[PDB]
């Protein structure tokens, strides 16, 4: 399942 | 609410007229976040949640966006009466960011996964009452907008969001959410934060966005994620050439890790004409530099991670080392986790794996490798003292012994006529500002490093066992 990371944090 | 010039465009049947709604915004006097957060979510919301019947683009027609936009006013109006609230200055008060903050959290689902994707925008507001911590802010800072409260803006950190307000801008209050377990400071400053010298607050080195800063927010907060192992290419596409746009105009200038954003999309699928990845990293660190102080981490997160895919082991390093020299002069408190966890998973998973992989080509006969370069090992070296200085003051303990196993192994493979041409020299050359570090020189060019020793030196172990 997709999820949130904070917005344009580096990395996966 | 949206008057007359805002409307022309529509209907929007492709990425380009996205596009080109977002340059007329970005061209009038304050582009309407809330109808480009709208346009996001929805198209967000049928190339990535829904792609049922999806033929090409998802056609945003105007009566749609309009009634979306028209629920989000009415809700913002009919909730927060302004005349409780008086504005002399055009400036707002704390206790109106209180309100409108109040608003947008009461309205939110009692109960869901704040950590799923596709919640970020006032589509999801609207139509699921679920955001994400983030989007809590940029929706407070949006209804701000619509209310016409100009002096409110969104304020980022790395890892973050909160609000600016009042006479000059210099107010903060917090307006959302930060992390799990966390304990809420919702309405509070955040000088508290800036004066502990925490990651989170950047030592108030953060972002004080104007509106076309928001829209950039915005942008980067498009999730291209179908799931773990598809993105949406159109969203990709969307999000590149909005990045583009907001760039050409400027919006990027201040904006590090939408630079880095940016250069990322670039390495995935290049647009001819434009700079290189490595071009856009640099930039992101130059941003960083000229307005933050050189305070920020990921614009050499961003630098490394490239040089990592591309097996650049020097460069690689390099980069990580310049993303300790940053944090050194941080200390590591309680809401700071998430850079721990980045400098833990570089130290004892990544590094290592580079490492391992350039010990099996330098047996296979490579030449220039970076494990026979004794300016690759001081950049091991710099890492470690940066991370090692960090700890230094910080009301919780950053390294242990867990981490020395990995030191221990990194360290080893250099072998020891490498390691030797490295000089030590106090205050290749390299200083150290980390006590740890400076009392573990001599132990680094012993042919065989002694393992217990730099246990013993870097971590709060002082005894070896009895028996």
């Amino acid at each position: 399942s997709a999820r949130w990371r904070f917005p344009a944090r580096p990395g996966t | 609410g949206l008057k007359a010039a805002q409307k022309t465009l529509f209907p929007l049947r492709s990425i380009d007229d996205v596009v080109r709604l977002f340059a007329a915004e970005l061209g009038r006097e304050e582009p309407d976040l809330v109808l480009l957060s709208l346009v996001l979510g929805f198209v967000e919301h049928f190339l990535a949640v829904n792609r049922v019947g999806l033929t090409y683009f998802p056609v945003a027609d105007l009566s749609i966006i309009a009634a979306l936009y028209a629920r989000f006013t009415a809700q913002i109006r009919g909730a927060v009466d302004l005349s409780l609230y008086p504005r002399e200055g055009g400036v707002s008060s704390r206790e109106l960011v209180k309100k409108v903050s109040d608003v947008i959290w009461n309205s939110l689902s009692r109960s869901y996964f704040k950590d799923r994707a596709h919640i970020q925008s006032l589509f999801s507001f609207i139509t699921g009452t679920k955001l994400d911590s983030s989007g809590v802010a940029f929706a407070v800072v949006g209804a701000c907008q619509a209310l016409g409260l100009r002096d409110v803006h969104l304020a980022l950190s790395e890892d973050h969001a909160w609000v600016v307000f009042g006479p000059n801008g210099e107010q903060t209050a917090e307006v959302t959410w930060h992390g799990k377990g966390n304990e809420d400071r919702r309405g509070q400053t955040v000088n508290a934060g800036v004066a502990e010298r925490s990651w989170l607050y950047l030592k108030g080195s953060y972002m004080r966005c104007d509106r076309k800063m928001e829209v950039a927010f915005m942008v980067c907060a498009i999730n291209p994620s179908i799931d773990l192992h598809t993105d949406s290419l159109e969203l990709l596409q969307l999000q590149q050439k909005l990045l583009w746009l907001l760039y050409d105009l400027g919006h990027l200038e201040r904006y590090p890790m939408a630079l880095g954003n940016l250069a990322d999309l670039e390495e995935l699928e290049p647009t001819p004409g434009r700079p290189d990845p490595l071009t856009l990293y640099h930039k992101g660190i130059a941003s960083a530099k000229t307005y933050y102080r050189d305070e920020h981490i990921y614009p050499y997160m961003y630098l490394a991670g490239y040089h990592c895919r591309n097996r650049n082991v020097r460069e690689a390093l390099q980069a990580w080392a310049d993303t300790a020299t940053v944090i050194q002069d941080y200390n590591y408190c309680r809401e700071d986790e998430e850079i721990y966890k980045e400098f833990f998973e570089v130290a004892n998973d990544v590094i290592p794996n580079l490492l391992k992989e350039a010990a099996s080509l330098l047996e296979a006969g490579s030449q220039g490798s970076a494990l026979q370069d004794p300016e690759c090992f001081a950049h091991l070296l710099r890492f470690y003292d940066g991370i090692c200085k960090w700890e230094e003051g910080s009301p919780t303990p950053v390294l242990h012994v867990g981490w020395a196993t990995f030191l221990v192994q990194s360290l080893g493979r250099f072998e020891g006529q490498v390691r030797q041409k490295v000089r030590i020299v106090s205050v290749p050359v390299l200083t150290f500002q980390s006590e740890k570090m400076k009392g573990m020189k001599e132990l680094l060019v012993a042919t065989k490093i002694n393992s217990s020793a730099i246990k013993l030196q870097l971590t709060a172990q002082s005894q070896v066992q009895m028996k």
